[PDB]
């Protein structure tokens, strides 16, 4: 590289911040988005103890911290912590001053306006970027698949949203946003582990339960048969070693944790599972583009990485859909970073180079410029 | 080479470095004074009509405004840089600190005292 | 350790004869006609100091290079001047940090041997390229061909 | 004779000190030897674990290659049927 | 908000520096005195700026040293 | 030395007072903390007989004195005697007036407040020091090892306490203080020696029993095997010469005296041994710092100098702990003075130079200043 | 005088015995300590090797599991396609 100017494709997310320069294949730095103040007193003098460890540093000292995510469900609830996370991302994980780089944030659909306006105001006043643009997290995941149609189910860690798109024309009346995501699955797993004796309570042990969920849980192809099998044999019980020994054995908690996605009544949510909100999102579309959406169903986001979900979802939709249509579920192996790869592709386009919100435009219309033509 | 020569070279290089540091610092001070004096020129407008006097007053007001804005922005940037420097310094100290505690020894008594104690009555000069 | 060699090196044959007479005074009648680390520990105990044998090992190993456990004439002088640590406090670390910052005129984070040459020419002491090579081998721990700042501290560690 | 007795007392004190020092050094030596025994046993166990894990890793590599070939074959079959 | 807090704080400091130019009613010698006071203030600010520049260059080199030692801490 | 001002690192302890100037390797003057009034009548006139011999002077005239320690279990029970001990320490063993030197006392964890407040009031009113600071005896022992984590078992002569520390953040809810220490072992040894015929009763003969314990006793690697071996062969019987002749032979009393540490039921104490209170202190800590505490177990204090304890303790903890974790026991050769070396290091730090309790601060808030921010 | 001479002679004999025993203990302790340090280095190398091998084995197991799942899915789909 050299002259010229590259764009910063940041992607706030909720659970893992993924960032990197535009035009690559994978994000340069991926690290949890947690800011944890120490909670004990501290007796050693001169140890160089800081007041807040952010990012991946607080996943190593988590034994004496109180980690707290600054993004609850897509929306940002603690602006100071989010500013700290952004500052860390720019200066220590990429080491590029923001004064010389455009930024491309990402935002979930149907989010509060004030969140987006505050985001752009921060990026323009504190970090003082040249130009920033905010994009919907599902269109990027559709970019990365190399398609131009299809209905994308982006089940992140904060919020699961399902944006249908045809021929490049998004259908704003058919977006079905559901707030069940990876975090609720972690909490439900932590709640059903107590049925064997293992109690995880501290906010640090939520990370251990998350690791258990990632490494062991899988989505059952048929729920009742698995419940019957796990209750008779013992071929499912997989063991796992805690960060201090005392291995634990997970029985039928393995496929009961991610089953909450298809039956949100487990955690008390009323709505229908991710297998039926996709069909409802399709049926709201026009009658002539339903075949294409059926054939190009796209999966993205981290939580769709459970082993065996691309078959359960296809079976469910085939049960719901008319018998003639072909149901195909696109599940690329690079699912987790699909949104960021799409973001890189979009930022690398020449046609897109004039859509950025230039700073002089913000100076003339204020932060409310984001809702205007420069979307 | 002999260790005495090496120690002499060490102290000589230290003195040379100190001399060069002081010389360059004084050079920087003199050049800074000259260049800054070049930047802002003294004025001479005594006895003029008060219209031009107040015009100059407003002009200098605005110039100070611009200069202060620039200088305060630079100061804020420098302070942020120093903050990052301190944070990185502490982080590096944490990463590879631990057993680097400096030590001092005082049990090493004065050699003449030790020889006197080991000798006793027959020790007057040696 | 070589620091005591340098310090005693300024002295002349008078100190050698003085320590010869001192050996006559102290080590007369010994079966070995020398002193060892165990011997030094026993004498210190008789003299009234009670150090740990680990310290005995630390001191003798820093001085017993040939494995004889003894004190060579030069090494005996170095040890006798070593017992008293006159050069304390090793100046100021921050001062040396600023000096080394001044050192990298190239401002590359590395020390060029050309600066070494200029500094030595400033010193003007009788030195060949071999002296500077030996000094670099002494200092350049990572063999980087420069003077690393941490290596700079080490070669100036305790050095007044 | 009295002065010789005093010298005898001094030699007795020296004997006491020498015996004490010899006992202390012997203690240090034997303790270090036993600790070395334990350390050698632990090092042996670490060698065994590392070698077994290396063998396991090689076998897993072979299984990976075979199952990868099977996956490629069934991919071709799937495309044909499509 | 904290970003708004800082932005308003900078603006408030800026206004704080903004002394009232109320001097027309004064006389020639006093006007000269005020002008020379401002000239001295500018001189001091320039000295501060140059010191900031030199310290920033030192900061840059120090951060270079820090990155180098970080590399040494593989 | 010269100008400037050095700090006095005193360390009251219970059994041996260790003091010396900050910045050295070993304490300058180490002497027992006993004050013994004469008990007989005294007929020689003009002999210059004092009314109380303190320190090491009363270990030479102990034949006609009644030695009594002024510190029972960490706490101080006889303030006049403790003041006398401090006065001796300052004026005769160091010969430095306290008007020109800061002091750094040490105190066991979980001690009564009144003890600490009275200590600071004495130091500020009677001796009139410039500034004094009180530190917990375990943090110093952790300083001396050059670590920054680890769980330190400081088995002194008065009280055995077990303070776990991680990354410089002490865990106040995991301190396990047990009152079995060297003095109780001396009393138990004096009580089991009576099984062979040797009766020691006088408070002066307690010193002789202490010397026997120091020179002969050792901790058995396996207790039952040693009890069986000592009951068949005679390879263990080591003899010892009293201060007047009449050598004595210690049989299986050798490893039964220090075994009380691992089985406090011998002296009737209910609690578990020092091998199990360390494991309990670890298990109270968080689940993510247990590996580091397992790997950095530190021993300190005088009573941990028994030959063969660093192996018995490791064997016991390895039996208790999970099989995967590595158990390592740090036993530096300078165990006895570890607390004082750490105290010297702490007093020599530049960052610590503003933590002293300055006299004007005491004048403004009274002796209760010690519990405040200046801890 | 006879008593004193006898005690002096026995003192000298015992003193020399003590000194030589102390020296032999020192030599043995030195040898054992050096061999102990060497064995410690060997143990550290064995431990790091074991860590490497276990990390590699974990990665291989993960890869094998993923490939096996993909194989099972493709097999079921091929049968249904026939
Ligand atoms: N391999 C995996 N298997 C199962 N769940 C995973 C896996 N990787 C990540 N997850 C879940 O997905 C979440 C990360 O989702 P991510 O896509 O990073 O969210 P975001 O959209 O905020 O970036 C984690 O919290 C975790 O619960
Ligand atoms: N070499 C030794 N072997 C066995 N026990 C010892 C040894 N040295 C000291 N002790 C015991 O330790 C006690 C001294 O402990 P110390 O650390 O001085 O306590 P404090 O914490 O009060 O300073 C003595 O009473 C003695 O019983
Ligand atoms: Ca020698
Ligand atoms: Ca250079
Ligand atoms: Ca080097
Ligand atoms: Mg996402
Ligand atoms: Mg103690």
């Amino acid at each position: 590289d050299d002259e010229e100017t590259t764009a910063l494709v940041c992607d706030n997310g909720s659970g893992l911040v993924k960032a990197g320069f535009a035009g690559d294949d994978a994000p340069r730095a991926v690290f949890p988005s947690i800011v944890g103040r120490p909670r004990h007193q501290g007796v050693m003098v001169g140890m160089g103890q800081k007041d807040s460890y952010v990012g991946d540093e607080a996943q190593s000292k988590r034994g004496i911290l109180t980690l707290k995510y600054p993004i609850e469900h897509g929306i940002i609830t603690n602006w100071d912590d989010m500013e700290k996370i952004w500052h860390h991302t720019f200066y220590n994980e990429l080491r590029v001053a923001p004064e010389e780089h455009p930024t491309l944030l990402t935002e979930a659909p149907l989010n509060p306006k004030a969140n987006r306006e505050k985001m752009t105001q921060i990026m323009f006043e504190t970090f003082n970027v040249p130009a920033m643009y905010v994009a919907i997290q599902a269109v990027l995941s559709l970019y990365a698949s190399g398609r131009t149609t299809g209905i994308v189910l982006d089940s992140g860690d904060g919020v699961t949203h399902n944006v249908p798109i045809y021929e490049g024309y998004a259908l704003p009346h058919a977006i079905m946003r559901l707030d069940l995501a990876g975090r609720d699955l972690t909490d439900y797993l932590m709640k059903i582990l107590t049925e064997r004796g293992y109690s995880f309570v501290t906010t640090a042990e939520r990370e251990i339960v998350r690791d258990i969920k990632e490494k062991l849980c899988y989505v059952a192809l048929d729920f009742e048969n698995e419940m019957a099998t796990a209750a008779s044999s013992s071929s499912l019980e997989k063991s796992y070693e805690l960060p201090d020994g005392q291995v634990i054995t997970i029985g039928n908690e393995r496929f009961r944790c991610p089953e909450t996605l298809f039956q949100p009544s487990f955690i008390g949510m009323e709505s229908a599972g991710i297998h039926e909100t996709t069909y409802n999102s399709i049926m709201k579309c026009d009658i002539d583009i339903r075949k294409d959406l059926y054939a190009n169903n796209v999966l993205s986001g981290g939580t769709t990485m459970y082993p065996g979900i691309a078959d359960r979802m296809q079976k469910e939709i085939t049960a719901l859909a008319p018998s003639t249509m072909k149901i195909k579920i696109i599940a690329p192996p690079e699912r987790k970073y699909s949104v960021w790869i799409g973001g890189s592709i979009l930022a690398s386009l020449s046609t897109f180079q004039q859509m950025w919100i230039s700073k002089q435009e913000y100076d003339e219309a204020g932060p409310s410029i984001v809702h205007r033509k420069c979307f | 080479i002999s260790a005495s020569r090496k120690l002499q070279l060490k102290t000589l290089m230290l003195q040379i470095a100190k001399q060069e540091l002081e010389r360059e610092a004084e050079e920087r001070r003199g050049e800074k004074g000259r260049a800054l004096s070049t930047r802002c020129q003294p004025l001479e407008l005594a006895g003029l009509s008060f219209a031009e006097l107040q015009d100059l007053c407003r002009q200098l007001h605005a110039r100070v405004d611009k200069v202060d804005e620039e200088r305060y922005d630079v100061e804020a940037k420098v302070t942020k840089n120093i903050t990052e420097i301190a944070d990185l310094n502490q982080k590096i100290f944490d990463l590879r600190g631990k057993f680097k505690r400096p030590t001092l020894r005082r049990v090493r008594i004065s050699a003449d005292a030790m020889m006197q104690a080991l000798l006793g009555a027959r020790a007057k000069e040696t | 350790d070589d620091i005591y060699k340098a310090a005693v090196e300024q002295l002349t044959e008078e100190q050698k004869n003085e320590f010869k007479a001192a050996f006559d005074i102290f080590v007369l009648g010994a079966e070995d006609g020398c002193i060892s680390t165990k011997e030094l520990g026993k004498v210190m105990r008789m003299l009234g100091q009670n150090p740990t044998p680990e310290e005995l090992q630390e001191m003798i190993d820093e001085v017993d290079e040939d494995g004889s456990g003894t004190v060579d004439f030069d090494e005996f002088l170095v040890m006798m001047v070593r017992c008293m640590k006159d050069d304390s406090k090793g100046k100021s670390e921050e001062e040396l940090s600023d000096l080394f910052r001044m050192f990298d005129k190239n401002a590359d984070g590395y020390i060029d041997l050309e600066e070494l040459k200029i500094m030595l020419q400033a010193t003007g002491e009788t030195i060949t390229e071999d002296d500077i090579e030996e000094l670099m081998k002494d200092g350049d721990k990572n063999n980087d061909g420069r003077i690393d700042y941490d290596e700079f501290l080490e070669f100036m560690k305790g050095v007044e | 004779a009295q002065k010789d007795e005093e010298k005898m007392e001094i030699q007795e004190i020296q004997l006491k000190e020498a015996k004490h020092i010899a006992e202390d050094a012997d203690r240090k030596y034997e303790e270090v030897a036993r600790k070395l025994v334990i350390i050698e046993s632990d090092l042996e166990r670490a060698e065994e674990r590392a070698e077994l894990s290396e063998g396991k890793c090689a076998e897993l590599e072979e299984e990976l290659k075979t199952v990868t070939n099977n996956l490629k074959s069934l991919e071709a079959q799937a495309e044909k049927y499509s | 908000g904290k970003r708004q807090t800082e932005r308003e704080k900078k603006k408030k400091i800026l206004a704080e520096r903004r002394k009232v130019l109320a001097i027309d009613h004064l006389n020639e010698d006093q006007l000269r005195e005020k002008a020379k006071e401002l000239w001295q203030s500018i001189y001091n600010l320039e000295a501060e700026k140059f010191d900031l520049q030199e310290k920033f260059k030192q900061q840059k080199y120090e951060i270079n040293v820090l990155r180098n030692r970080i590399n040494d801490n593989q």
